[PDB]
């Protein structure tokens, strides 16, 4: 965020001041003397590295400071945001109690971000109506309850609630990557009219899905005219898809496993089995080819009270390099085909 | 490629099989120059597999969706059209290529072959990855003979004027 | 809408009735300057509406015109998924819906509704337009009572979670 306007432009005078090669006689203007400035370990902080200079970026040491997941947001909180804030606002534990599992409710529903300062604002925002309560004279101690969290940060950001706790024949719980990350979504099928059958697609538009879930269809018929040959619905009725518009166009076509299971579970009329989330591209005779964003997806698994996800089977180094506290109490099916996720929605 | 020669293996795959034709969809390699290299290639392999075997109707009605690595100079980029002919055609017959065997230059509407560049680049990158044939354009000949006797010794390489040779010495 | 809430009225009414041959599928042409989402939102709409009523044809071999105004907010969209669906049923089943009855919330392809915004905005234009009976998603009841005492005084309330339950107190 350096000028670069009218008035001068000190990024050459950076660029000659970190220069490791320059560094050894740096020859400010007033004293004519170099002075050696290669001992200094400078550090530099930027939000964007678009906006330094290429000649200057060349000449750093780019570490990249990622943010923290709910868990190591819950450590911040718990060890340092919540003692401060007790210590800037004049409150112990026994005025007013936060607890471990109204701070994962906090920080679930209302500080969705990648930094702290939020988190630190709804700590503060909490303490702060406690003083109040306090000093007023309503109560001597204050019980923060995720029953009692509404009345003190508001209106929940996100909602815990899913549009189906049990789904119905034909919606299959599928979850997403967005830009934001971290998305789980409903794909939905019904029928139209009451000989040939047809397919009518909504949702997120894209020029690649509607290939996808072209595909997706033929061999969720096929399939179906395989397993059970009797059945002639999925092949003589007019039905209707939708998928919900979260999912980037990278992974648009990411959710051909779920619609073939949406498709297959309206055809038959069974319901898919409870707090099943699914991913996977699927080819022509069935391949499951990988997908992207496996961390993303998971902490929607397990924001979404999923608890048996299904990943493309070449997604296994992927998941198993994710943190315990991201991968611990889910259950994971690695599927090859099309036959193995079948059998997991039994 | 922009570090020195380099080999890449262009990949044509099916998806989704008298009313329509099928589409192309190019993943790979983006930009406008590629683009239309591709188009170009896809209708000569089209008249190509029209005048011979003109039974299969595989290569108008399929949605084949190639797919071309994306190291290459934005000018050396075209030089993979007689690749993309031999990627679909192969894929339509549903013969594998020759084995060991590299190949570049660019091709015309008509098949016609053209010359290309980084001669030497890509003859070391044929040399260092296993490649005991390579196709070249006739026109680049004299670049070929003028590299060293301990590069160009161990691969036969055939010169090409118009694309049935390349069907030839490749099936 | 941008700064308010004025309520809209949707309405419906294209070729006549054939009565010849129950073959054909029967059309919906959609007006009110929709974005992509307003549309795929009027289409889910439709299709739920022909999938209630299963019980009679008109909505499956007839051809409508479904126009719902300008003025809501691209955000707030889909919030007419409801009010289209009543819309659709009245004039299939060839009965207004309730004098004074304003409803709000959007459907999904199964009936399930989702929470809509502006509760406060859409109840102030509620009750100044003389609605005395409103229907509302059940996940903005906690919106709706964190309302003023005279933001609602006479207003009386339902919040509903399946169209079915629309439907029940709309007919």
């Amino acid at each position: 965020k350096i000028g670069r306007g009218y008035q001068g432009d000190p990024s050459s005078a950076l660029l000659e001041l970190l220069d490791p090669e320059q560094n050894a006689n740096f020859l400010d203007h007033y004293l004519d003397v170099p002075v050696d400035l290669s001992k200094v370990l400078f550090i530099c902080t930027a939000n964007v590295t678009d906006t330094i200079p290429e000649p200057l970026r060349d000449r750093m040491e780019m570490i990249n400071v990622s943010g923290y997941v709910a868990q190591e947001k819950l450590a911040i909180a718990e060890r340092y945001l919540v003692p401060q804030a007790r210590a800037l606002c004049g409150l112990d534990e026994s005025k007013a109690k936060l607890s471990s599992d109204v701070l994962t409710l906090l920080i679930k529903q209302y500080c969705r971000e990648s930094g702290v300062r939020n988190l630190q604002k709804q700590v503060e925002k909490v303490l702060r109506k406690s003083a109040y309560k306090i000093v007023s004279g309503e109560a001597e101690s204050v019980e923060v309850t995720p029953e009692n969290l509404q009345d003190f940060v508001g209106k929940p950001v996100f909602t815990v609630e899913r549009m189906y706790d049990v789904t119905p024949p034909g919606v299959v719980m599928g979850l997403a990557w967005t830009a934001m990350g971290g998305s789980t979504l409903f794909v939905e099928t019904s029928l139209r009219r009451p000989k040939d059958g047809s397919l009518e697609v909504t949702g997120q538009l894209g020029e690649v899905m509607k290939e996808s879930a072209r595909i997706a269809y033929t061999f969720a018929r096929a399939f179906l005219m395989q397993h059970a040959p009797a059945n002639d619905y999925l092949v003589t009725s007019h039905i209707h898809l939708h998928v919900p518009e979260g999912a980037t166009p990278k992974d648009g076509p990411s959710a051909g496993c779920t619609i073939v299971t949406a498709l297959l579970s309206l055809a038959m009329g069974r319901p898919v089995r409870q707090n099943l989330a699914m991913t996977g591209e699927v080819s022509l005779t069935g391949k499951i080819l990988p997908v992207g964003g496996i961390k993303e997806k998971t902490i929607a698994a397990k924001r979404a009270g999923v608890t048996c996800i299904v990943l493309p089977a070449e997604n296994k180094k992927d998941f198993y390099d994710l943190a315990a506290f991201i991968t611990e109490g889910l259950e994971v099916h690695f599927v090859e085909h099309y036959r193995e996720i079948f059998d997991i929605a039994f | 490629t922009a570090m020195g020669g380099s080999t890449l293996f262009v990949e044509t795959s099916l998806r989704r099989p008298g009313d329509k034709d099928g589409s192309l969809e190019v993943t790979g390699q983006l930009g406008e120059v590629m683009k239309e290299s591709a188009r170009i290639a896809y209708t000569f392999a089209r008249a190509f597999l029209m005048q011979h075997a003109p039974a299969n109707d595989y290569l108008v009605t399929s949605h084949i969706h190639l797919h071309v690595p994306e190291g290459a100079t934005p000018k050396d980029g075209p030089s993979a059209g007689c690749t993309i002919v031999t990627a679909l055609l192969s894929l339509a017959m549903g013969r594998p290529v020759r084995q060991n065997l590299a190949m570049t230059g660019e091709v015309s509407l008509t098949g016609k072959i053209l010359p290309v560049g980084g001669i030497k680049e890509k003859t070391i990158a044929a040399k260092r990855a296993g490649v005991t044939c390579i196709v070249l354009p006739a026109e680049n000949k004299k670049d070929f003979y003028d590299l060293a006797a301990f590069i160009t010794e161990g691969l036969e390489v055939h010169f090409v004027e118009h694309y049935r040779e390349i069907f030839d010495i490749a099936f | 809408t941008a700064m308010g809430g004025s309520t809209l009225f949707v309405e419906t009414s294209r070729p006549q009735d054939k009565d010849a041959k129950g073959d054909k599928d029967g059309s919906l042409e959609v007006t009110g300057q929709l974005g992509e989402v307003m549309k795929e939102s009027a289409r889910i709409a439709y299709t739920f509406a022909r999938a209630f009523l299963m019980q009679n044809d008109y909505l499956v071999t007839s051809h409508i015109h479904l126009h719902v105004p300008e003025g809501a907010t691209p955000k707030d969209g889909p919030s007419a998924g409801c009010t289209i669906v009543t819309a659709l049923l009245s004039l299939a089943m060839g009965r207004p819906v309730r004098q004074n009855l304003a409803m709000t919330g959007e459907v999904s392809l199964t009936g399930k509704i989702l929470p809509v915004g502006g509760i406060k905005e859409k109840t102030i234009a509620a009750k100044r337009a003389g609605v005395t009976c409103i229907v509302l998603p059940a996940e903005n009841k906690k919106d709706f009572y964190d309302l003023a005492a005279f933001i609602t005084e006479g207003l009386e309330v339902h919040f509903v979670e399946h169209y079915r339950e629309i439907f029940d107190i709309a007919f």
